[PDB]
RNA sequence: GAGCUGUAAGUAAGCUUUGAUCCAGAGAUUUCCGAAUGGGGAAACCCAGCAUGAGUUAUGUCAUGUUAUCGAUAUGUGAAUACAUAGCAUAUCAGAAGGCACACCCGGAGAACUGAAACAUCUUAGUACCCGGAGGAAGAGAAAGAAAAUUCGAUUCCCUUAGUAGCGGCGAGCGAAACGGGAAGAGCCCAAACCAACAAGCUUGCUUGUUGGGGUUGUAGGACACUCUAUACGGAGUUACAAAGGACGACAUUAGACGAAUCAUCUGGAAAGAUGAAUCAAAGAAGGUAAUAAUCCUGUAGUCGAAAAUGUUGUCUCUCUUGAGUGGAUCCUGAGUACGACGGAGCACGUGAAAUUCCGUCGGAAUCUGGGAGGACCAUCUCCUAAGGCUAAAUACUCUCUAGUGACCGAUAGUGAACCAGUACCGUGAGGGAAAGGUGAAAAGCACCCCGGAAGGGGAGUGAAAUAGAACCUGAAACCGUGUGCU
RNA sequence: UGAGUAGCGAAAGACGGGUGAGAAUCCCGUCCACCGAUUGACUAAGGUUUCCAGAGGAAGGCUCGUCCGCUCUGGGUUAGUCGGGUCCUAAGCUGAGGCCGACAGGCGUAGGCGAUGGAUAACAGGUUGAUAUUCCUGUACCACCUAUAAUCGUUUUAAUCG
RNA sequence: UAGAUAGAAAAUAGGUGCCCGUACCGCAAACCGACACAGGUAGUCAAGAUGAGAAUUCUAAGGUGAGCGAGCGAACUCUCGU
């Protein structure tokens, strides 16, 4: 239960694949960082990722 | 069922065929009245039983209401039932005679 | 609720002696405390109760053809009076 | 009671005739456990006099609200 | 419309033409447990607070109402910590919860036995299972489409294309689409430019935020400028396109009513059979009736009927609402987006020459002289106009209701269950899971007598039959006896 | 079929008198024997009416049966003080907010829940076919309420609650 | 003690005190073992003679004669004595 507040980014489900093309059922987890934000005008520490983190979209408090 | 009790009706079917009498009872549910004089039947009644005297006992037994014919008033001969609205009130009527059974 | 409290009388051979020694025996509704029997006593009867014993009894299994069944569980009061007497008959 | 007559009754005069039809089924079901009454019919017929004292009270309730 | 108090007999007490029972519409009542919700708890129980009321000299006791959590909206207080933010308290809310139809839909997550005559890629299969969210359908949907004609014009579904083109340890196997023929059809609303109002930063520059207007696209459209047209005239609508209502009518559903026509004889316990003579039919569907009945009964065809409730629909009402041109200067037309790399996945298509489309990570456009597609890629040409939404029908399914149908079963069959069956029984539990229909037309269910403690039986009687006497139609075989002709 | 075969589950009975259609098997009596750190007396689990009276003998009872834990019919369980609750807490369980996790959910704070332990006021005698620290009798104890109160206090208090 | 508030009460008299369990079996024919099954089943009490003793033998209080019997007294098998 770990999403991106502002894009709502969440791990995802595929398969590791070997040379032999053995499949194993991975997954593929967004690069969340904790970092505090305002959320309803108060200062709140939230998991955001951070492809949305880059080019200010998100302030941080 | 378009017999009643307390008409006159004549049997038109079984041993008592050709017997005219009065309806004593009717039992609705089964379909099947009872005639005075007909399908007579001795039951054994023990004096064991609340009775003081125990004999063979003669009474009539139900028939069924298709057996049983109402007699056309007129002709004193079987005849239907037809229902007729008079002054907004159903009456039975002779289907023979066109007269009211009743 | 005072009819309601009390069901019905009971009369047994043990009722009848517990008459003797003045005290009456009554099936009263499952849910009703001794006190309630003893207030609905009183009111329908106009007399001083000294006590009232309670018992509950299970429901017990009765069979009849084929059909299994219990009978209905019962709340039993013995009510001693002090003042005064109750006629059931 | 016929609902009827039992609609002719005040809130007043229908909640004493409960009181008092109620005396009546406890005097009723006292006896039968006795084995003193032999009008068995009776305890039906004061049930739903009750039923209907009942009835026609909760209609006037409704009604006034 | 005369009986009735279920099965379920019987007895008792009653009820009913002053209209029972019964049938349909509506309403009242509706214990306790259970999401279960005052708290607790080993479900159907126990223990409370508060308010109000009953009772008591008073306490004890009782009754009614109310008291979960989370969410939302308010209101009042308010820490560390100045301000105020936790936080805390209170009020309101037909807010949520939980259940199910072992079906259908969409999504998350996702096997294995199996096949490949082994097996790892592959297959089983995105199947089963699990979980979430539904809706009556869901999902999809008004082209950054399909193509290459004299092009077409949302989506879905059916036929066909075609077992084709392809994919593939090029193995096993997997497997399109476009066109063409059909079912059904419906289109829409925003964001932005721009204008007005309000608020903040107070250049009090005009820049932001909010509201209203405006505007919606490929034939590029719109703003903007200009010129006509119109204030609901018209037009449209609660199925999208904005959103509640009212009145009246019709039809339908939920009880019902009427509804044609046969007698006689023979056999028989009984006639519907046979025989003879009739009759009706918008009715010769069917069931029942003492044997096989168009005319005996219940019906059938046809016709008629609704106090009340519900549904559907029509017409008014109501609500909402301008519609079109011309111009090429300027402005607008959805960005961490498209796209790329890498790792995966999805596309019939296994990374391949891999277009098209999604995900994680990282990097990262252009702006109508723009952008995307036409299966690497480029040029040309052609077709579209992404990165915002909404949308009926044609389609899927059936727990259920109503009316029917079957070269479907007929009691070891058909449901596990024709019967008091998800029971008896078995198991700690999850769970597994039976056996068992037929007296007779009618109960007329054997008065009475005899033997016997009873059971059981012999008579007598009932009945067409008791060799129909109670799991009582028929009554096979195995198997057990009794007697006997021959041995 | 095996077959009237195997078996009929540790044991000491005998006789007399009853009852009855029927008695090795039921009742009663005498004698004999067996257990006696127990085959006795309680009692927690568990079971759940098997308890008592009257009646019965189809089935059940490894035989019989007049008998029964069986069948039928009607009865029997009484608490301020006993055990549990309206008291407490352990392990454990659950858990507002909270933390974590594809989903489902996992964990956990405050707070609850939870005896096998802590706290906690009644004893003797009598009584039924069947209940007894429960009924009755006698003699008690505890909590609370109302009234009358020796005495004490009477708003920084000094009686009292805490 | 922080706080709370005129009243508190040795006594005396009168009164009030709810729910659930309570039968019965419970080393067993009633529980767990399909059985009226030589098995299993926590705890409490537990007399005399003998003795160190809750051992041993015989008894008490109390309970029990065990739900197939009658014969005969072969093989053989079991249990037991010499
Ligand atoms: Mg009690
Ligand atoms: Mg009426
Ligand atoms: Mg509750
Ligand atoms: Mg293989
Ligand atoms: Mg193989
Ligand atoms: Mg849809
Ligand atoms: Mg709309
Ligand atoms: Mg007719
Ligand atoms: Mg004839
Ligand atoms: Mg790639
Ligand atoms: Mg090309
Ligand atoms: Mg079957
Ligand atoms: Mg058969
Ligand atoms: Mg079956
Ligand atoms: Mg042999
Ligand atoms: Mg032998
Ligand atoms: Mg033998
Ligand atoms: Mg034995
Ligand atoms: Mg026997
Ligand atoms: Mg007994
Ligand atoms: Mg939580
Ligand atoms: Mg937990
Ligand atoms: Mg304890
Ligand atoms: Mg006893
Ligand atoms: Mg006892
Ligand atoms: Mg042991
Ligand atoms: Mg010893």
């Amino acid at each position: 239960g770990k999403q991106c507040f502002v894009t709502g980014r969440k791990a995802s489900t595929g398969n590791r694949r070997s040379h032999a093309l053995n499949s194993t059922k991975r997954r593929w987890n967004a690069n969340l960082q904790k970092v505090r934000i305002l959320v309803d005008g108060k200062p709140k520490k939230v998991w955001v990722s951070a492809r949305a983190l880059k080019s200010g979209k998100v302030t941080r408090v | 069922m378009h017999i009643k009790k307390g008409d006159n009706v004549k049997v038109i079917a079984g041993k008592d065929k050709g017997k005219e009498g009065k309806v004593i009872a009717t039992l609705p549910k089964k379909d099947r009245v009872v005639v005075e004089g007909v399908n007579i039947m001795k039951k054994h009644q023990k004096p064991t039983q609340l009775n003081p005297e125990g004999g063979i006992l003669e009474t009539e037994a139900a028939i069924h209401v298709s057996n049983v014919q109402l007699l056309d008033p007129k002709t004193n001969e079987p005849t239907r039932v037809g229902y007729k609205f008079v002054d907004g009130k159903k009456v039975r009527i002779a289907k023979k005679s066109g007269e009211e059974i009743k | 609720e005072a009819r309601d409290i009390l069901k019905r009388p009971v009369i047994t051979e043990k009722s009848s002696e517990a008459m003797a020694e003045d005290k009456y025996t009554f099936d009263v509704d499952t849910r009703v405390n001794k006190t309630q029997v003893k207030m609905a006593v009183e009111e329908i009867f106009n007399v001083k109760v000294a006590s009232v014993n309670i018992m509950n009894y299970k429901p017990k299994k009765k069979r009849m053809g084929r059909y299994q069944g219990y009978t209905n569980k019962r709340r039993k009061a013995i009510v001693t009076l002090k003042e005064g007497s109750i006629d059931l008959f | 009671m016929k609902a009827k007559e039992i609609r002719d009754l005040t809130t007043s005069e229908i909640e004493e005739q409960i009181k008092s039809s109620k005396e009546e089924l406890f005097n009723l079901r006292f006896q039968l456990a006795t084995g003193q009454l032999e009008e068995t019919a009776r305890i039906r017929t004061v049930r739903k006099t009750i039923a209907r004292l009942k009835t026609v009270a909760r209609e006037r309730e409704i009604e006034q609200s």
